[PDB]
């Protein structure tokens, strides 16, 4: 039971003379505050306010803002006086086989309400981590009692969702955002907390984070604790990610040398590092379609980078692996190169 | 024939089958054992398939 | 109670060949904190009497009697497993690659009822009793994971021997905590000894020819020496330096099944060769060394730039065959493939 | 006043108003008209009507006797060991008066979720109680059910929805809805609903409700799916070889947000029905299926999906 | 206007109409014989008695 | 069989009976099939 | 339509207190004569022969023989709500499902009116038929019960062996031998205490006592019982109550492995 | 009947039937399907094993079954039933009630003298095929012709599939 | 800094094991006037308050408002060796975590101590405006127990109903339909209690059976029960204990739908 008293405790949880929640510090609380997916939450009070709300399946990476815009229209919707008598918030957390579809939900989903009459509402997070038998019971839940109370149900890969649970719910992806309305809201941080960052540090930033606004936060918050000013070199090494001039140097190491002093010179570059081959590989394919290679050579390339990366995952010897990465790129480019 | 049956060789190990093979016992044509009784228990599986 | 077991030696003094590890195994285990033990090498070499042999020593003369359990365990996805164990008042012998996937069924669980029994049972002669992991090398990697968890989890309650064939599948974490004993096959001037020994202990003579003959076709497998010996005690009351040594039934159907592919290639010729291969599937002989005798008998015909190729076939093919269920589509798609190329071969 | 969705409202009601597996349909049918059905499992990929046809069957055989005569048991219910000792036993035994050739109905609905102990228990009470009371079994994997439970029953297959018949049953609602279409969204909606025709109604429900109009855009926006107009153009220019196109355009959809795995389903789906040569389908389908193993095994990047695109274009260019 | 299944309606009252395995129903019966000849035995020694 | 609860008390103190004395009712409707139970 | 009127309930309490574990389910054989219940153990090597009269009704009718077969377990559900003075109706239609008991509380208006699915047997009346017994013993309850007792506390298997005098009851147990005998006590000043023999030809029989424990299970019931008893046949417990029906409770003797000479 | 399933409700059931087995002077028949129990269980016991029958003469069953019912068929099609019932008498029984009172398979006629119409197809509509094929098409003969058109070529994926 | 003063052990006991798994922690706020305690299942179906007056308490004294919330594992454990008839106090400090609980001596020998932790939950005020019920009984409180027991152990669901004569409890399980009846000219011997109504308009609900009995499980504190029951307003079952102060539990019926033609 219980695990809610951490969670209550935690949100207004700060030493607030030390301490700086650069994430908790910029919260939306409503729909029109969360300036992201305009389109969903402008659908989502289309739905609300006419009395047509469906079942919901909110899906997509984690940190997009799905619990959050829920618990923003659950609030909208039900008044602080009746909200936790027909607002029921359950997740994966607390499990102990599939008990709790037909404990508290099937118990919160066949009565009427108490107070003020209505619909009522289940939020359940992690949806992906239930058992197939469990959602087999879920949908037949749903299905029996669709007109009482709607569904919401919060996951964060489609595809562990089995296609009847999904067939009773419209779903909605929030994806990650487009790296440019990311910017304003970096420059409206960096101005209020008065920290030094050039364009190419802002650049790293979009590219680390991969559409995510805490990531982002917690990377420009341990790097201006860490340095007081972020560069691209200052972020990389606090985060420990490959550099981009070492991978260069890695690529011009693999194209213009001979076998034997690429690689040494690339294992002392990765026991100097701490790089793995799997990063080396993510970032050299990056690094091959910003290349002018011609089409062959790029398709070769490809075929054997992802070659040598399902070998990796087997868990074979990295060294040998790391000397086919170094053959792949002998075997076309330094002939092409030589002719 | 040989390239079909080269084919069937590639769909057989490089590509996934949809009920696991050799899954409580081992391949077919075994001796040690094969008699996998079915389950007993009321308590359910709780897999990750 | 043929010769291979009824002469087998109890003890490490007893031992014809590889003297020297033999007395490094006594050192081991007098130091009284042996660890956990990696027995490898080839088929017949002796890796199970010298894992006896160890036991022996180790334990009283209480190891010598043996007792067949069958242990049923609950599969986390709810299907129950029987398997069969041999074990004895000391040590326990399982091999949980009977098991499938859910090998890590009996691992998990398996050793820690012998834990258990280790805080149940008290002799007050060693605090630890011997697993004994039979085809090790068939495990699986969560197999292998969960081992290796096991031995970290129950180090000072119980020991483990694990004896394979190939450490090549076998896990790197697997292998950086258990010593590693290697067991050669013994040499041809060993299986001599070992047959004439044998042969003196049960009344007979054989001459020196006969001997080694017998230790040349075993291809240095004492086990397949010592049942060809007795083969050929069944055939002749006395035992000439001209007997015929009678051949494998199942090596001499591979024979002529290589001999039928490479006689004619056309597709009824692949038919009948896919029921052969069929019929030895049927007989629990296992794919990799019906393959691996294919590759042995098929070599002899071939040429020397078309014996590359073919060996890269076959080790192709083979691998294919690990990886999928059913083994006779890779293996008759070597057989196809080969025909093709000799064809091509031959009308040029 | 209240909105019933069109998956419930338009269910069928009559055993001839279910599209598809004609032959299996049209045997519920006549068992139906004359009596005396045997104990049935009825296996298939979900959305078929199974349950719908089960339902109808059982509707048709009782009438006024079917608030008593029928007891359902789906997988929101307990159907426990102790469940199936006790409530379906004496059930089995109730005494029920029924013209002749009719029995009391035992609806086990997802019998997949069913514990092998409680089918273990179920064997026996199926088999001798089968003078008064029968037994109608709907799965999706008929693996799940044991050996002796399908042995004490006939086994009945359904399969996937021809996409005839999901337009056929898409029609049919939209003409008692007053539902503004084109043609190109009845095939977004069928393209949406692979062989289901339950997602073939939420997706037109949903499209209808959050746009009012059906067209393609209106249908991928509603379910976001990666364009299949997106992984066609890409497929067509892995056929042309043309690695550079066809990365711009995985590299696009992978910066969408959209994941490896419903990434290579599309591709898969689109290259099951692209016009090209038999023996190039051949290539692009075993290579898209190594590819979805690499994917499903665990190693699920855009290096995974770029090797491919080169494997598929290295087809064509290579001989 | 039937009302029972195949496997009751044509179901061997007789163990002369079970197919195949003929020693192991010849076993069975045989043995019921025994102890049906046991349980007549019985019954004339309980009237023997008395 | 397995359709019903089959304890070890339960069928003991239920079916000893049936091996170990005779039937009282001999003639007649004998040649039925009984199903042990205990609801 | 089957209606009838039990007055008092006690009786029908008592007696399904009786019942509660030896039998499995039961049956009534409802006529114009009275209501049959003559239902036989899981065992079946018991049988129970309830016969209830008309006239020890309130009201009964009953326009066509019918027969319903309930459960044990259902009874032992409903009765236990039953008090000890009170009025208890048994409601069936012509051709029903179910069965119903309504139960008129001692208040001005308490009604429970029970209802409960029948559970269709197909097994009818199974008795044998009236033949003269050999040996018919008139002797209390109480002191049945307290024989069944103390014997249950000897062993696991009695000898009864009728006898001139009376019949004796013997057991060998391990903890011991128990031998009780039976005298004639005719000449006392209750009828109910008074024993008379009937007894034609000496027999004997070996029977179980964990079921002699439900045969005298009813002992407030009536005040003496009839056991007859013959060769070859079941041992028939008879309890016949005032005005109000009567019971017949048979027993079949366990078999004996006889040796050969 | 089934010993071989216990269930932890079932508590000390082989205790009972051992005290069953020591203590009887009646006789008693176990019925199991699971070849382990016969090692598993401790005590004296007579040993009787059914064999799988041999598929003509359940065949011939089934063709005697189907010959009462005023049916006629063949038996290529009961051996294939059988084989993929894997000679289960029952499962080819009650699949044959469905399939007969439901009106038999298909209206053909086939002159054997070794007349009313054949009914073969059983084993056809007995995984699901008649579900995907027209009612005029033979399976081998959508095999042997050449595929091109997308609707059977979906045909025959969706064949492919439900045997996969 | 909060102090109460209970006068009697068995109140808190039987308070306790009212609530025992109905909730799953317990939210006192205290009071001028008095100490409130209002939750609600972790299934979100049933709502228990709980109004103690200060007049009740020997010495009850407060400053200010202020909630503590505890789970009711640690301190059942805890007043499960507690003693019936003994004189209970409770502390809490102003700003801490710890409250304290101490039994005087059951034997005049020990004075028992006892500390449980503080947990901080999302425990607003449910403020249900008292809109004027449908129908109001008054009825016996050993009696509910005893009808709830009689309907839940055939049926999952209890239907209740109160028509013209009265109150109705039915329930229509798998092994037949219970019901019984009570009147308002319905009075009881057993603790001399007459059913009396209030009713306006007739209403008919359906509930579970598990919390209706959780409902029961508070017999004892009062010798009357009154069942407020309404269209719309939920099931509501009160006690008036001795005195001041009251218990009060909302239960939320069952969706019943129409059958499909
Ligand atoms: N687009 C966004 N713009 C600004 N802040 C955002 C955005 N998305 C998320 N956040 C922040 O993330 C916090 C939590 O949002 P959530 O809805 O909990 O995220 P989520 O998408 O549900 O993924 P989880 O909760 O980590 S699994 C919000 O309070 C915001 O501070
Ligand atoms: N063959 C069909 N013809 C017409 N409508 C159908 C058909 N199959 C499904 N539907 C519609 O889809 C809804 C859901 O169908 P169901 O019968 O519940 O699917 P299902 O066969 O039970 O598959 P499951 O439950 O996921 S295993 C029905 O209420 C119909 O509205
Ligand atoms: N030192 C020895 N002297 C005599 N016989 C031996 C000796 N070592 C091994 N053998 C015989 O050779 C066989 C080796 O078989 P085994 O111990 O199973 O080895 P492996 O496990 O490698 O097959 C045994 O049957 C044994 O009888
Ligand atoms: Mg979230
Ligand atoms: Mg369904």
């Amino acid at each position: 039971m219980e695990t809610s008293a951490l969670k209550q405790q935690e949100q207004p949880a700060a030493t607030k003379i030390r301490n700086l929640p650069w994430v908790e510090k910029y919260r939306p609380q409503t729909l029109n505050d969360l300036i992201s997916h305009q389109d969903i939450l402008s659908t989502i009070q289309k739905f609300i306010n006419e009395d047509r709300l469906p079942h919901l399946l909110l899906y997509g990476p984690p940190g997009t803002g799905k619990t959050s815009t829920i618990l923003a229209c659950a609030k909208q919707l039900y008044k602080d006086k009746e909200f936790g008598s027909m607002v029921l918030e359950l997740n994966a957390s607390d499990d102990r086989g599939i008990d709790i579809i037909r404990g508290p939900i099937l118990s919160f989903a066949s009565t009427r309400t108490i107070f003020k009459k209505g619909f009522k509402l289940v939020i359940l997070d992690e949806a992906d981590a239930m058992t197939q038998d469990a959602q087999n019971a879920l949908r037949r839940v749903i299905e029996k009692f669709t007109e009482n109370t709607r569904f919401c149900l919060i996951c964060n890969y489609l595809s562990k969702i089995i296609p009847a649970l999904q067939s009773r719910c419209t779903r909605f992806r929030f994806g990650p955002l487009t790296p440019e309305l990311m910017v304003p809201r970096l420059e409206h941080v960096v101005e209020e907390e008065k920290v030094d960052i050039s364009e190419d540090g802002m650049k790293a930033l979009v590219t680390l984070s991969s559409g995510d606004m805490r990531r982002a936060l917690n990377i420009l918050q341990s790097t201006n604790m860490a340095f007081g000013k972020v560069t691209e070199e200052t972020v990389y090494t606090c985060t420990g990610h490959p550099l981009k001039s070492d991978i260069a140097n890695i690529l011009d190491w693999m194209l213009n040398q001979d076998f034997t002093t690429a690689y040494r010179n690339i294992t002392e570059l990765k026991t100097l590092k701490g790089l793995a081959l799997h990063d080396i590989l993510t970032e050299i394919h990056l690094f091959v379609h910003r290349v002018d290679f011609p089409s062959s050579v790029r398709i070769h390339l490809l075929t054997k980078m992802a070659d040598i990366e399902y070998r990796l995952s087997v868990g074979t010897n990295e060294k040998i692996q790391l000397s086919s990465l170094i053959a792949a790129f002998q075997v076309t480019r330094d002939l092409i190169v030589a002719e | 024939l040989s390239e079909f049956m080269d084919n069937m060789s590639f769909l057989d190990a490089l590509l996934t089958d949809v009920r696991e093979q050799n899954k409580y016992g081992r391949n077919d044509f075994s001796w040690t054992n094969g008699k996998v009784t079915s389950g007993l228990c009321d308590e359910f599986s709780l897999e990750s398939n | 109670s043929l010769w291979v077991d009824k002469y087998r030696p109890c003890s490490l003094g007893r031992l014809d060949y590889h003297k020297e590890q033999a007395a490094q195994l006594r050192n081991l285990v007098q130091c009284g904190d042996f660890p956990h033990l990696l027995v490898y090498g080839p088929s017949g070499a002796g890796k199970k009497t010298r894992i006896m042999c160890i036991l022996r020593e180790l334990y009283g003369v209480g190891v010598e009697k043996l007792r067949i359990e069958h242990q049923t365990i609950t599969t986390p996805s709810k299907k129950k497993i029987e398997i069969s164990t041999i074990a004895s008042n000391y040590h326990l012998e399982v091999n949980p690659s009977d098991a499938g996937n859910s090998d890590r069924v009996v691992i998990q669980e398996m050793l820690k009822t012998v834990a258990q029994s280790q805080q149940l049972e008290t002799n007050s002669q060693r605090d630890f009793k011997v697993v004994l992991l039979t085809e090790v090398d068939k495990l699986t990697k969560d197999a292998q994971h969960a081992l290796r968890r096991t031995m970290e989890k129950y180090m000072s309650t119980c020991r483990l021997i694990l004896c394979c064939n190939s450490t090549s599948k076998v896990i790197p974490p697997i292998r950086s905590r258990c010593l590693a004993v290697r067991v050669p096959a013994p040499s041809i001037e060993d299986i001599c000894h070992v047959l004439s020994t044998v042969c003196k202990k049960e009344g007979l003579n054989l001459p020196s020819q006969l001997a080694h003959r017998l230790a040349e076709k075993s291809c240095r497998n004492l086990r397949k020496a010592l049942l060809m010996c007795e083969a050929c005690r069944v055939q002749q009351y006395p035992f000439t330096a001209d007997q015929e040594i009678p051949e494998t039934d199942w090596e001499v159907y591979l024979r002529e099944t290589a001999n039928a592919i490479v006689s004619q290639q056309t597709p009824q010729r692949l038919l009948e060769v896919r029921g052969r291969l069929y019929e030895l599937l049927t007989h629990c002989i296992p794919p990799e060394i019906i393959m691996k005798g294919l590759l042995s008998e098929l070599l002899h015909n071939c040429d020397g730039q078309l014996k590359g190729e073919v060996a890269q076939m076959a080790a192709y093919y083979e691998h294919r065959l690990q990886l999928g269920s059913k083994a006779i589509y890779h293996l008759e798609a070597f057989v196809a493939k080969f025909m093709a190329l000799y064809k091509k071969f031959m009308e040029d | 006043h209240y909105e019933l969705p069109w998956v419930e409202k338009y269910r069928p009601v009559k055993l001839n108003e279910i599209v598809g597996n004609e032959d299996t349909v049209s045997r519920l049918e006549v068992f139906a008209r004359e009596g005396n059905v045997p104990n049935i499992i009825i296996a298939g990929p979900p959305g078929t009507g199974k349950t719908t046809s089960i339902l109808c069957l059982a509707r048709a055989l009782l009438g006024p006797a079917l608030k008593d005569a029928m007891l359902e048991l789906n997988a929101s219910n307990d159907r426990g060991i102790d469940v199936v000792r006790n409530k379906i036993k004496m059930f089995a035994q109730q005494k029920v008066t029924l013209p002749k050739g009719r029995h009391k109905i035992i609806i086990l609905d997802e019998a997949d979720s069913m514990t092998d102990g409680a089918q273990q228990a179920l064997r026996r009470t199926m088999e001798i109680y089968s003078k008064t009371t029968r037994f109608a079994l709907a799965c999706n994997a008929s693996d799940k059910i044991i050996e002796p439970i399908q042995s004490r029953c006939a086994v009945l297959r359904y399969t996937k929805l021809t996409d005839a018949q999901i337009l056929t049953r898409l029609m049919n609602v939209i003409e008692k809805e007053r539902v503004p279409y084109t043609d190109d969204g009845l095939e977004a909606i069928i393209f949406t609903a692979q062989g289901d025709m339950r997602q073939a109604l939420n997706n037109l429900q949903s499209t209808f409700s959050g746009f009012g109009f059906i067209n393609s855009e209106n249908v991928f926006k509603v379910c976001d799916e990666p364009h299949p107009l997106l992984v066609k153009e890409m497929i067509q220019h892995c056929v042309n070889a043309n690695i550079d196109e066809a990365y711009k355009i995985l590299a696009h959809l992978w910066h969408l947000g959209y994941s490896p795995e419903d990434i290579i389903g599309n591709i898969f789906r689109v290259c099951k029905t692209f016009q090209m040569a038999e023996y190039l389908k051949l290539e692009f389908i075993k290579e898209i299926g190594y590819t979805h193993m690499k994917i499903a095994e665990g190693v699920n990047s855009l290096l995974q999906m770029a090797g491919l695109l080169a494997r598929l274009c290295q087809k064509t260019m290579a001989p | 206007t039937e009302d029972m299944l195949w496997t009751e309606k044509y179901q061997p009252q007789t163990a002369s109409e079970l197919i195949g395995n003929e020693l192991a129903i010849k076993k069975l019966h045989s043995w019921l014989k025994d102890w049906k000849r046991r349980a007549e035995l019985e019954e004339r020694q309980n009237l023997k008695g008395k | 069989n397995a359709s019903s609860q089959r304890s070890g008390r339960q069928i003991l103190s239920q079916l000893k009976e049936a091996t170990q004395s005779h039937q009282v009712d001999k003639q007649g409707v004998n040649s039925q099939k009984p199903c042990f139970f205990n609801s | 339509m089957f209606e009838a009127r039990l007055v008092q309930g006690s009786i029908l309490k008592k007696v399904l207190e009786a019942l509660k574990d030896l039998i499995n389910e039961a049956c009534w054989d409802i006529s114009s004569s009275g209501v049959n219940l003559q239902s036989m153990d899981s065992s079946h090597v018991s049988l129970v022969q309830l016969t209830l009269r008309s006239e020890g009704f309130d009201t009964y009718r009953c326009d066509r023989n019918l027969a319903m077969g309930v459960n044990l377990t259902s009874m032992s559900k409903i009765l236990k709500c039953a008090g000890n003075e009170d009025i208890i109706t048994l409601r069936a239609e012509d051709n029903a499902d179910t069965l119903a008991l309504v139960f008129e509380a001692p208040n001005q208006e308490k009604v429970s009116d029970y209802e409960m699915k029948l559970m269709d047997l197909d097994v009818e009346q199974l008795g044998i038929p009236e033949q003269e017994y050999s040996c018919v013993v008139k002797m209390p309850s109480g002191e049945f019960a307290r024989i069944c007792r103390d014997l249950s506390h000897i062993g696991d298997a009695v000898v009864i062996s009728c006898a001139k005098d009376g019949v004796k009851f013997s057991a060998s147990g391990e903890l011991g031998n128990g031998n009780i005998k039976l005298s004639q006590t005719s000449n006392v000043d209750k009828e109910e205490e008074a024993v008379t023999i009937e007894m034609n030809e000496p027999v004997q029989l070996t029977f179980a006592l964990r079921y002699l424990n439900f045969f005298t299970k009813a002992t407030p019931l009536s005040s003496t019982v009839t056991l007859s008893m013959s060769a070859d046949v079941p041992l028939v417990v008879e309890y016949k109550i005032a005005d109000m029906g009567h019971l017949k409770y048979y027993l079949a003797p366990k078999i004996e492995d006889e040796e050969g000479s | 009947e089934e010993v071989d399933v216990i269930f932890d409700e079932d508590a000390g059931f082989l205790n009972a039937i051992k005290t069953f087995m020591a203590t009887t002077k009646r006789p008693v028949i176990l019925t199991t399907s699971d070849p382990t129990f016969s090692l598993m269980f401790d005590g004296c016991f007579e040993e009787i094993k059914f064999s799988t029958p041999s598929l003509l003469n359940v065949a011939s069953y089934l063709q005697m079954i189907c010959l009462t019912e005023n049916f006629r068929t063949d038996v290529k099609d009961f051996v294939t039933l059988l084989t993929a019932n894997t000679c289960d008498i029952r499962k080819s029984i009650l699949y044959l009630q469905f399939w007969i009172r439901s009106g038999g398979g298909v209206l053909e006629e086939r002159p054997l003298t070794l007349l009313p119409k054949c009914d073969s197809g059983c084993a056809e509509t007995l995984f699901g095929l008649k579900n995907i094929f027209s009612p005029s098409e033979d399976l081998f003969s959508f095999l042997k012709h050449k595929i091109t058109m997308k609707e059977e070529w979906h045909k025959f994926i969706q064949l492919l599939t439900e045997f996969q």
